[PDB]
């Protein structure tokens, strides 16, 4: 089926450029026309701009000096490029695909990348359990602490336990660091036949982590 | 550019409600909008092109209608999963504009939270911090007070709350509470207490630990 | 009223 992938989210400098890739399979680039929109807290959803079949560029008036859109038909890939990021220019940025080749119905997305303007550094997170020590049902967690930037993905069992997993909302520390912890709630009879293992993976920092979490 | 009104800002309904969101243009766009759903890290997602056309693999119960600078969104019976932000989209004018989204809540019934509390890890400990984590949930309605106690010490400034969104298919939330010491501190005391109130509980629920046991 | 990067969803 269409689909749209992008690359990982992570860091740009203050005033340097913003690089992602946007790699379609489904349909063809000769085909079709791919937009770029952003997301911010200032200012919402924001359409950037687009490459068309043909490899015309449109792009929305504050942004025709430093953006760039190009591509590689043969290859499926599109290349969004931005210069002098400024700290609102943070935001999460989709490619996307409408309905017809020529029209702005979106009906296919990218799964976004967020970008941070910030001249801060890159950090991995350091990942400690929640021990479970109630109606023979029991709570454990994984505590993801002490990273930047946003985001960091967390599942249990390589993505076999969903439900009852409750991953919360990183919030930032006064230290400029993010934390977040992720639970679950799993029989507490499971507890001696059943690993528990919270996958972190931290993109930006390539810091990717294994917790195996035990009654302790 | 076309300015875009929705509103109002927050919606609130019980499942098989129906629900109605608006989206008013800055000036005439025919019925050039279209509508997205999005869900917690989530893409948007289409839900309605030109105003009242379907879109392939969207539910039935959405429909939408309008023209000229008043159209509306309608959903004619919630379904728990429908959580979520809604956006519309015009293209009558170049460039295409959004408007700023209504949130979508879902009422039910009173849930108690279930609390529980996690010492930090002797892991944790060795870096010289200690992080004590407080468990609540499934709760209903959202508005919780926890209040963290070392040695029967009020704590205050000292921990951190996180919430989830909804749940989309029981709506009730969960939260954590993060009560973050210095290590050197942590083991001058003892006794660690996370006391939840709520109004589903007949009095505060306490779950505490003795450093060691 | 606003959107937060950490969830996508608005907050506020």
């Amino acid at each position: 089926q269409v689909q749209l992938k992008q690359s990982g989210p992570g860091l740009v400098q203050p005033s340097q450029s913003l690089s992602i890739t946007c790699t379609v399979s489904g349909f063809s680039l000769t085909n079709y026309g791919v937009h770029w929109v952003r997301q911010s807290p200032g200012k919402g959803l924001e359409w950037l701009g687009v490459i068309w079949s043909g490899g015309n560029t449109d792009y929305n008036t504050p942004f025709t000096s430093r953006l760039s859109i190009n591509k590689d038909n043969s290859k499926s890939q599109v290349f969004f490029k931005m210069n002098s990021l400024q700290s609102n220019d943070t935001a999460i940025y989709y490619c996307a695909r409408a309905l017809t080749y020529y029209d702005y119905e979106f009906a296919y997305w990218g799964q976004g990348t967020l970008v941070t303007v910030s001249a801060a550094s890159t950090k991995g997170p350091s990942v400690f359990p929640l021990a479970p020590s109630s109606g023979g049902t029991a709570a454990l967690g994984c505590l993801v602490k002490d990273y930047f930037p946003e985001p960091v993905t967390v599942s249990w069992n390589s993505g076999a336990l969903t439900s009852g997993v409750h991953t919360f909302p990183a919030v930032l520390q006064s230290s400029g660091l993010y934390s977040l912890s992720s639970v679950v709630t799993v029989p507490s009879s499971s507890l001696g036949t059943q690993t528990y293992i919270c996958n972190v993976n931290h993109k930006p920092s390539n810091t990717k982590v294994d917790k195996r979490v035990e009654p302790k | 550019d076309i300015l875009l009104t929705q509103s109002p800002v927050i919606l609130s309904v019980s499942p098989g409600e129906r629900v109605s969101f608006s989206c008013r243009a800055s000036q005439s766009i025919g019925t050039n909008i279209h509508w997205y759903q999005q869900r917690t890290n989530g893409s948007p997602r289409l839900l309605i092109k030109y105003a009242s056309e379907s879109i392939s693999g969207i539910p039935s119960r959405f429909s939408g209608s309008g023209s000229g600078t008043d159209f509306t969104l309608s959903i004619n019976s919630v379904e728990s999963e429908d959580i979520a932000d809604y956006y519309c989209q015009q293209n009558n004018n170049w460039p295409t504009t959004f408007g700023a989204g209504t949130k979508l809540e879902l009422k039910r019934t009173v849930a108690a939270p279930s609390v529980f509390i996690f010492p930090p890890s002797d892991e944790q400990l060795k870096s010289g911090t200690a992080s004590v984590v407080c468990l609540l949930n499934n709760f209903y309605p959202r508005e919780a007070k926890v209040q963290w106690k070392v040695d029967n010490a009020l704590q205050s400034g000292n921990s951190q709350e996180s919430v989830t969104e909804q749940d989309s298919k029981d709506s009730t939330y969960s939260l954590s509470s993060t009560l973050t010491l210095s290590k050197a501190d942590y083991e001058k005391h003892k006794v660690y207490a996370c006391e939840v109130t709520h109004q589903g509980l007949s009095s505060p629920v306490t779950k505490s630990f003795n450093r060691g046991a | 009223g606003q959107f937060d990067l950490s969830t996508r969803r608005l907050k506020g």
